[PDB]
C-alpha cells in the first residue's frame, strides 16, 4: 500500500511482508524475534515514506510464514503492522496482529526478587487489557505490571 | 487417583473450590483416623533455603507421621551451593534423581514455580517462595476456620493489622473468595492498607467488605479474627508507636464477641495479641498451628498416594 | 549503486552504501554502531546473492555520509566492506576499512576486575596487530587480549 | 562374607578391581531390586565437617533407602567441638560407641584415614578427605561410565579443564588405569595440566594416552568425555578468560560424537557446559549424580552386611 | 560576640532566619577569601557513630582548611564507649575534656542534644542524629540554592522521593518556611509523602505548595528541583518497581525546565538522577557538595571564633 | 613548569626514563634537605579502598613531612561510596571538590585511571589498582636500586618468587627496560613464571634475560635480589612445599654473593627470606621501605608545585 515509483520496488515472489510497522520499532522487532538470524533473503526498509506515518518501518522477508502466534506476537509493539503473506508475485493474504494470551522469550520481569532474572528461564506473561493499558502477569513471581512498566527502558 | 496426586503445589490460586475442600476433607481424615505407615519407604527433601523452623518443623513433623524418610537442610550459605555457582535448575535437577517429593522454602519469587521445570515428574510443593505464594499456611488456616466455625461459606471474616505486606492474609482473602456468603473487615492502619487488586476481586466476584478503624467497631459480628504482624521495620519507630496502639488486641477488647468467635494469628505474634487473650477460649493460634499437621500430612498424602483409601 | 534482478531497485539519492558486509554481519553493524538511530531512509539488504564473494549483507542510508573513522570501526566485523559516499546517484567516491588505533564502547573487557564494568564509563580498546592475530588492550585494567576473546560481544 | 564387610573406605588405591567390580555389581542389583529394609535398626553417623550437601544429601539419601536410621551434622564451626579444644581423635572415639557405620567428610587430608585407628570396629567411609580422596565420587562414575558404554575396558576417555586440580580425575584415572586397553585425552590448560605423577603411572602401566588442545580435535573418538570446573580462582581472572573459551562444551561441539557418547561432569558445572547440551542424549551428568545412590548404597550393603543375600 | 559564638548546633529549627543568612553571608565571604590558619591551635573532634562519607571527610576538610586540628573515629559499631557498654553521657563527659568543639554523627535520635549536656562548654555541632536533624547539610542546601539563583524567598521548589522519611527533605523544607514567598511542589509516592505535620505548618505559616504525580508535570514551573533518593528496601521490589518510572530524573525531562533551574541530591545518588543529567547545566549536585566546605568551614569559624575581621 | 606539576601517576608505563630520573632526583634532593612547609595549605586525600601498610603510612606520612594535610580513609569494605551502591565515579566527582589531590588504593584493575576522568583538574595518584598498577612501590624501587649501586643502567638484576603474579615484579622490569646495559635472571617456579609479554618486550627491547632454576644458582653473578612473596593459598600446600625449598632465602645462600649486592622485597615477607639475614650487609628491605618516604615524597612535591628552588 506504499507505492515508491521514482526509486522503484520489488515485491518478492514468496515470503511475509510486514507492513506499516511504526518507525523505530522496525529494528526492535528483529532484533527481539530474530528474524534476521536466518539465512534467507531479507529487505529492509527504514524510515520510510508513508501516507499514515510519513515515516514507516517495513520488513520483507523471503519464502517465509509466521505462525498467527507469531504475528499475534507483535500486538504490543506494532500494533497497526500489517503482516502479507505471499506466493507467486502476489499477495495471498492480509494478517493483523492480535493480542496474544502470554509473551514468551521476550518480555523482561520488573520485579527485581523474580527468580527469572538469575536462572536460565524463559520469561512468560499473561495478557489482559484493563481499558487503559494492557497488564501483564509474571509465569513466576506471580506480580501483574503495566504493559507500560513492563516494556521501560 | 485423586485430582492432585502428582500435582505440584505452587500457588493457592492454581486450587479449586474442590481440590481444597478435597484436601480439608482429607486433613479431617488423617487428624480423625492417622495412617502412620502411609508413606514408607518414601523419601522426601525437606530444602528450605531460606530459614524458617516453624513451617519446617511443621512439615518434617507431617512428613514422619505418614512413616516418610527425611532428608534436606536449612540455610544454604552453609549448603556448598548456590551463593554464585549452582543454579537453582541445577539443583532440583540434581535432587529430583533421588527423593520422592521436594519440599522447598526460596528467597526468591517463582522459586517453586521454576523447581517444577526440573524436578521433571517428582512433585514440588511450596513452602514459601519469596513474597509470592505459601498455599499450605492458607490450607492450615482454611482447615481451623472450618473445623472451628463449620463452614467456609458465609462468615464474617476480619483481617487485622498490616494488611500490605501479609502474603498469607492476601491468600486468605483470595482462598475464602472462593466461597460464598463471605463479608470482609479490613483494619488496617493507612500505610498498610488492603491492596487494590485483592479489593477489586472482591467488588468484581461480589463480596462484601468495609474498612475499620476500630476493632471494638466491629467485634460483634465476627466470627474470625485474623491477626497479623506490624513489623515495626515496615515504618518510623515513632509514626509505628502512634498506630499500633489501635490493632493491638486484649482480653478485654473481646467482652462482646460471639461464642463460636475464633481469633486467628499466623505467627508469630509479638505485640498485637496480649498474652490474656491465650488464657480465653477465642485464642486459637497453637490450635491453628497445630492444624499445620493435617493440612500437610493431607497434602502429601494425595501428591503422593494415586489412590486415597481412607 | 543498485541492486536489481529484472527489477529496480533503489540507488539513494545521497549518503553513503556500505557493501561487502560479510553474512551476518550488516545486522550486528545495525545494532552495534546503531547506524538505524537516524530519521532519514535507511535501507538494508540481507543475505544478498553475492556469488561471486557469496552472499553479503549491504546497508544503505541515505543523507547520512561516513567519517572516515567510523569506516575503520567496522574493520574488525567488516574488513571487506566497501563504504561508498553518493551524491546524485552516483558514486562521489568510496573507500575500504583500514585498521583503527582504539576501538571505542563497543568492545567489552574481557577482566572481570576490570573497574569499566560497574562504572558508567565507555570502554575504550587499543587495537594492535602482530602475527594474524589482533590485540586489543584495555585503557582501564591494561590487559591485553587478542581480538577473539574480546570478539564475543 | 563379602570381600568389603567391616572395611574402611578411605581411598580409592586400596580398592581392587575385583572389590570395584563387586561393588559395581551390588550396585547394579540395588538399583534393580531394592532391598529397603535391609539396614534397618543400623544407624549411621553422617558427620561433614566440611559442609557439601551435594555429597551428604546423596549419602543420607542411600542410607534411608536401605532403612537405616540417621545422626550427624555438617560443618562444625556450629557443632560444639574441634574449633580449638577437642581433637579429632577424640571426637571418633566418642561417636564409634554409638553408632554402626561412620561417613565423614573433613578439610584436612588423611582424616579419614586417622579415624580408623579411633574408630575400632566401626567402620569409616570418606566422603572427602580434603584434597586427598573421594572415592565414591569415582565409584558413581565408574558405575556410570559401565551402565552407559558397558565396560570399564578398551575405552576411550577423555578428561577436559582443571586437569592439575582435579582430585576427582586423577582417582577415576587411577581406577581406570586398573581395567585395559584404556586410551586418554588430556585437553587441559597448561598452567592445569594432568600432573607429572599419574602421567608415569600411566607411562608405567603401559597405558596410552596423549595431549590436546581441541575437543573437537579428538570429539569423534571419545566413548566418555568427563569434564570438570575450572575455577576462575585458581588463576588470574583476565588470564582465565583468554583460555576459558578452549574449554568450555557447547551442545554444537558435539556434531560428531558417538551414538554411545555420554558426557560426564562431577558438579556443579557452571561454565563450562553449556545448557544447550543439556537438552541432548550426550548429557549423562544428572543422571550420573543418581547414580551417586546405587555406588553408595552398594558400599553401606556391603561393609555392614555380612552376606549379601541378592 | 557573633550571634553563634560558642552556641550548638543541633537542629535547624533553632536557627533563625538570620543566623541562617549569618552563616551563609560568612561561608560566601570563605569562599572568596581563605583564612587557614584561622582555627589554629583549636582542636576538634570528629566523632562519627554512624558511618558518613560528606559529611565526614567535608567536615575534617573543613576542618583544615582553617587551620584545625582533628582528632576522633568513624564506625564505633561497638568498640569501647557508646554502642558497648559506656554511656554516650560519658564519652562525651571526657572527649570534652580533650577537644574544643565536637563534631558528631549518631545513629539515634538526639544524641547531639543529649551531648549538648555533658559537653559543659565545648560545642557540639550535629552531623545527623538518627532520623531526626541535619542542620549543616542543610546550610549547604541554602547556601547553594542562593548561590544559584540570588534568593531564598519567592522561589518554586519542588522536592522528590521520599517526603515521607528523608530528614533532609523536611529540614530543607523548614527553613525555607522562615523566607516568605516560597512555594512547594512536594512530587512523591503516596506510600511515601509529606508527612502532614509539615504540610501544617506550611498552612499555619500561610505558604503555598501544591502536590504533583510526576517531575516532568511541574518542570517548567520550577528554579530548584531537589531529588531526595528512593528506598526500594523500604518498598515492595515489585512495588518499588510500580511508582519508580515517574520519579527517576533523565535529561529528557529538562527540556521544558527554565534556564534559572538546578537540579540537587544530598547523595548518594543510586539511579533516581539518570547520568546524563550529569553532563547538563541544571546538574549542581556535584557543586552542592563542594559548597558543603564553605558552609561547614563558615560554622566551625562562627561558633569557635568571637568575630571575623572578613 | 615541572614536567609532572598537575600531572596523575597511575601506571609506571606512563612515566619516560626522564619522569624517572626526575622524580629520583628531586627524591634524593628532598631526603638531603627537608622542605616540611612545601606542601602547606593543601590537603591531600587518602583514599584506601583496599588494606595497605606501608603504603598508607607512608604516603601520609610523606603528607607531614612536607606541611600536608590529611583527609580519606582505609577499609571501604563497603561503607557509603564505592563498594556499597555508590559508584566510585561519583565518589571521586565529590572528593575532588574537596582536596588538591587525591591518593587512592583500590581492589579493581583500572580504578586510578577511571578517578582521572572525575576529578577533573585535581590530580590522582596510583597507589595501588588491583593486580595493575603500582608506580610509587616501583619508584621507590628503583631509587633505591641507585642509592646501593649508583646506576639503574647495566646491571645484574635477579628476580625471584611470583614473576607471574607479583605486579611490583613486572613493574620493576618495565622500567628497568627503559634504561641500557641491564640484564635478568627470572628465579621462579614454572608454575609460577614470568608472563610472556614481559618475556617478548624485553626481546623486542634487545634486552637480556635468562631463566634459573634457584637463587643460589646466579649468586655471585647479581648486584640486585629482588625477593617476590610466594602465594600458597595460590598453590596445593603439598605443592607449595614442593618448590617451596629453592626459593627461599638464607644467610648462607649469600657467601657467594658479590659485596655490591642488596637484598630487597616489597614486604611484607612471610618466609621466603630467614632472618638471619635480616642481620646481613645485603639486607637492605627496611631501608627499601624508609626509601618509599622520599620516593613518595618528591612525587607529591613535584606534582602540586610548579617547581622547587633545591
Ligand atoms: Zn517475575
Ligand atoms: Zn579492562
Amino acid at each position: 500500500m506504499t507505492h515508491d515509483n521514482k526509486l522503484q520496488v520489488e515485491a518478492i515472489k514468496r515470503g511475509t511482508v510486514i507492513d506499516h510497522i511504526p518507525a523505530q520499532i522496525g529494528f526492535k522487532l528483529l532484533s527481539l524475534f530474530k528474524l534476521t538470524e536466518t539465512d534467507q533473503r531479507i529487505t529492509i526498509g527504514l524510515n520510510l515514506p508513508s501516507g499514515e506515518m510519513g515515516r514507516k518501518d517495513l520488513i520483507k522477508i523471503e519464502n517465509t510464514f509466521l505462525s498467527e502466534d507469531q504475528v499475534d506476537q507483535l500486538a504490543l509493539y506494532a500494533p497497526q503492522a500489517t503482516v502479507n503473506r505471499i506466493d507467486n508475485y502476489e499477495v495471498v493474504g492480509k494478517s493483523r496482529p492480535s493480542l496474544p494470551e502470554r509473551i514468551d522469550n521476550v518480555l523482561v520481569c520488573p520485579n527485581s526478587n523474580c527468580i527469572s532474572h538469575a536462572e536460565p528461564v524463559s520469561s512468560s506473561f499473561a495478557v489482559r487489557k484493563r481499558a487503559n493499558d494492557i497488564a501483564l502477569k509474571c509465569k513466576y513471581c506471580e506480580k501483574e505490571f503495566s504493559h507500560n512498566v513492563v516494556l521501560a527502558n | 487417583a485423586n485430582p492432585l496426586y502428582q500435582k505440584h503445589i505452587i500457588s493457592i490460586n492454581d486450587l479449586s473450590r474442590d481440590d481444597l475442600n478435597l484436601v480439608l476433607a482429607t486433613a479431617a481424615k488423617l487428624k480423625a483416623n492417622p495412617q502412620p505407615e502411609l508413606l514408607k519407604h518414601k523419601v522426601i527433601a525437606s530444602c528450605f533455603f531460606a530459614a524458617s523452623t516453624r513451617t519446617r518443623l511443621s512439615f518434617e513433623t507431617s512428613m514422619h507421621r505418614l512413616g516418610a524418610s527425611v532428608v534436606g537442610f536449612s540455610d544454604s550459605a552453609n549448603t556448598s551451593l548456590g551463593k554464585k555457582g549452582e543454579t537453582l535448575a541445577d539443583t532440583i535437577s540434581v535432587i529430583s534423581t533421588y527423593v520422592d517429593a521436594i519440599v522447598m522454602r526460596h528467597p526468591q519469587e517463582g522459586a517453586a514455580r521454576l523447581a517444577t521445570e526440573f524436578s521433571g515428574n517428582v512433585p514440588v510443593l511450596n513452602a514459601g517462595d519469596g513474597s509470592n505464594q505459601h498455599p499450605t499456611q492458607t490450607l492450615l488456616d482454611l482447615f481451623t476456620i472450618q473445623e472451628t466455625q463449620g463452614r467456609l461459606d458465609n462468615l464474617h471474616v476480619a483481617m487485622v493489622g498490616d494488611l500490605k505486606y501479609g502474603r498469607t492474609v492476601h491468600s486468605l482473602t483470595q482462598a475464602l473468595a472462593k466461597f460464598d456468603g463471605n463479608r470482609f473487615y479490613f483494619i488496617a492502619p493507612d500505610a498498610l492498607a488492603m491492596p487494590q487488586y485483592i479489593l477489586d476481586m472482591l467488588d468484581e466476584k461480589g463480596i462484601a467488605w468495609s474498612l475499620h478503624s476500630s476493632i471494638e467497631e466491629v467485634m460483634a459480628e465476627v466470627d474470625i479474627l485474623y491477626m497479623t504482624r506490624v513489623q515495626k521495620e515496615r515504618l518510623d519507630p515513632s509514626e509505628y508507636a502512634n498506630v499500633k496502639a489501635q490493632f493491638v488486641l486484649r482480653a478485654s477488647d473481646l467482652h462482646n464477641a460471639k461464642a463460636n468467635m475464633k481469633v486467628l494469628h499466623p505467627l508469630p505474634r509479638v505485640d498485637e495479641i496480649a498474652t490474656d487473650v491465650d488464657k480465653t477460649p477465642h485464642a486459637w493460634y497453637f490450635q491453628q498451628a497445630g492444624n499445620g499437621i493435617f493440612a500437610r500430612q493431607a497434602l502429601l498424602a494425595l501428591v503422593l498416594n494415586r489412590d486415597l483409601v481412607l
